[PDB]
């Protein structure tokens, strides 16, 4: 049974830095590929940004250079730092396994 | 044996062979990369014109995810296997011939362990079959040059062996890989000197249907060529020393 | 000729047994992998309907065959592996006959002269290989020279004085160009201990495969050149260990032959 | 100016082979990937083969062990050798440059 539980959302202020998590359960971790996406109340589900399992990070244009993910294979984690919140981030974020239909709960992270 | 100021004299030669080498890599290649570099560029943004159901960051994370399974021991092609007793008895001859290719690597711990060990003992293993070879091959030589019977001999060797041990197999590889000239001539030199870059192996295609005989040969070819790529390496470093002993005295 | 024939048996004994091991060891974990792949390319095609599974396909070969190729398919870069660093590290790998194929000439020129960069360089490295084993002999024989005189006020067999020096000269050395290096190699590169172990064998035994490349992943000022110093010294080291395994098979061969 | 110039079509017999050509001029094609496309009356533009510039080669599900795509980079043309031909392979056939919209006349192969 594959669970991701996710932790870190909330309201946050613009400018402020946050910081999301994902325990990842019932897979092999270190050789998936992690991925963080967000659904906008008036949008589709959008990639935001995805760490293979060799470490390499690919984000999306809208996120680069402010947003930074990274895997905790020792702990089956995959976070999401989140610098310099503009009120165009306030999304649900889930944490997912990219390509594998494997999705968390969602947090809510909320940018006024 | 040799003192410290032959020493540090040889290390600045090399250093100077690095730096002037570096720079005819970097004019003959960077200009090419820059433009290589554009039409893949180009080719991703069709690809996201052409499909916009994938958004740029999408196509950018399966093409990461892509060429990070391919390097870790995964193929993300197909649905033929490279750690099949054929493929893997060619596999560690790359080992104690230290080619090492690249295209087939251990992903396995287990065979992490066992490759560190297979190259400790194979290596000098494989070195006394191939000072072996060179005495049979030099053999073979002394009695082709008795019938002839240093200067033309040394020659007639280089030159005899370029036909067989380079030319002959190049051609070969040209008309079954679809390799043009020059990357035949460049395949046989990587191969034989022990670098194996990788970039260009032998039998490696899927798509080709090979012969039966097509990779026993090419490995039975590795064997000879190298024992004979060894004695002119040699014979270039035997030159080198005579060339810094007649220079040293003048 | 009878000896080489043997010698000959010998090594494809070894290479089928060899080729045995690495399939039990890696096939089972290769199909387990292999399906996993097919599995996020099928939700990938599940997921984006405007791409046809031969699209995808022919993306995913179209970048493996450009990377092979020497252009990488990763990231716009208005990171090029042909600048001055790059190509005097690359130079370094084709005179070392490490040849990791990370950074390979693409351009027809570039083959011409790297053909000929070979001929030339790899004996041209070999006589500063020479030398640096003798340097790296002269600082373990000044070592020895006073380890030697404490063993021999203690009546130990002048045979055996040898043979303890040959052990120490080995275990001293794999501290220095092996585990040492590796450990630094595991706290730069995020590297398991096996991975830096195996990389350091692979690198100094002129294997070089290129799966593993110091400083390639997109480092300090002072790790480059502290790597390609420690090749310099550590292929030297190696190449004498190598030529004690086969002076000791010599040796073995001798007395079974004798028996 | 990229030119691509198509022969080898036409009227067929449904089990009888087929062979289609493409003269490419204009770029450098060694480096480049080729493809061939077929627009079915009824249906849209499908990818029918694809061989790289390393001559890997890829087919749809429906050509497959049947259509056999090669590349010769001395004549600088791309092949397309259909065999056992289906009445259902009735299509308007494309030569194209994968991914730079290069492309060809179209040649009308039709199997009957
Ligand atoms: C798949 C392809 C690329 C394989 C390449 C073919 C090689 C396996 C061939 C090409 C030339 C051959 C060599 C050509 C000449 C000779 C000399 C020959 O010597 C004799 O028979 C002695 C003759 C005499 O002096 O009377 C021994 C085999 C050998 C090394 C041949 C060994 C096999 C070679 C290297
Ligand atoms: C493929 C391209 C890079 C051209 C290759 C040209 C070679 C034929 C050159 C490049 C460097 C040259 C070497 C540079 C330095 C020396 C040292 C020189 O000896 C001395 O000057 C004595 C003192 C010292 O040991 O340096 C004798 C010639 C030699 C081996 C040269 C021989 C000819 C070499 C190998
Ligand atoms: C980026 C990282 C992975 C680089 C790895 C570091 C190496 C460059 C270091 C690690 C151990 C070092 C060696 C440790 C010990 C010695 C003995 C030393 O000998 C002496 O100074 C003589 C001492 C005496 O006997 O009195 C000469 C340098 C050398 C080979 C060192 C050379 C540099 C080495 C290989
Ligand atoms: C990493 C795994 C594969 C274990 C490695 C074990 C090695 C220590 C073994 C594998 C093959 C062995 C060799 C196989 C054959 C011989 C020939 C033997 O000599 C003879 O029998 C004389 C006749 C002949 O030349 O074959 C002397 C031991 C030796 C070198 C063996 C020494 C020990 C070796 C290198
Ligand atoms: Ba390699
Ligand atoms: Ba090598
Ligand atoms: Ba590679
Ligand atoms: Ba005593």
């Amino acid at each position: 049974q594959v669970q991701l539980v996710e932790s870190g959302g909330g309201l946050v202020q613009p400018g402020r830095s946050l910081r999301l998590s994902c325990a990842a359960s019932g897979y092999i971790f270190s050789s998936a590929t992690m991925a963080w996406y967000r659904q906008a109340p008036g949008k589709q589900r959008e990639l935001v940004a995805s760490i293979t399992r060799a470490s390499n990070t690919v984000y999306a244009d809208s996120v680069k250079g402010r947003f930074t993910i990274s895997r905790d294979n020792g702990k089956n984690t995959v976070y999401l730092q989140m610098n310099s919140l503009k009120p165009e981030d306030t999304a649900v974020y889930y944490c997912n396994v990219w390509s594998r239909g494997y999705w968390g709960q969602g947090t809510q992270v909320t940018v006024s | 044996v040799m003192k410290w100021k032959t020493v540090v004299a040889i290390f600045v030669v090399v250093v100077v062979y690095l730096v002037t080498g570096g720079l005819v890599f970097r004019a003959l290649e960077q200009p090419f990369e820059s433009s290589q570099k554009n039409t893949i560029a180009l080719e991703k943004a069709e690809f996201l014109r052409d499909h916009v159901c994938v958004s740029p960051q999408e196509l950018e994370t399966l093409i990461q995810h892509a060429l990070d399974a391919d390097n870790a021991g995964v193929s993300p092609i197909g649905n033929s296997s490279h750690w099949d007793l054929g493929s893997a008895f060619f596999f560690a001859g790359t080992v104690i011939t230290t080619i090492g290719y690249g295209n087939i690597a251990p992903s396995t711990e287990g065979g992490k362990i066992f490759c560190i060990l297979y190259a400790i003992f194979g290596i000098p293993l494989f070195g006394f079959l191939l000072a072996g070879i060179g005495d049979q091959l030099g053999t073979i030589f002394g009695k082709s040059i008795a019938r002839v019977e240093r200067v033309i001999s040394t020659i007639l060797f280089i030159l005899a062996g370029c036909i067989v041990f380079v030319t002959i197999p190049a051609v070969i590889f040209k008309y079954i890989e679809g390799w043009t000239a020059l990357e035949s001539i460049y395949f046989v030199v990587v191969t034989l000197t022990t670098v194996g870059f990788g970039d260009f192996v032998a039998g490696g295609n899927a798509g080709i249907n090979y012969r039966e005989w097509y990779k026993p040969l090419v490995w039975f070819w590795i064997l000879v060529g190298l024992a004979y790529f060894a004695a002119v390496l040699s014979m270039i470093g035997d030159w080198l020393r005579v060339l810094s002993k007649k220079t040293k005295e003048e």
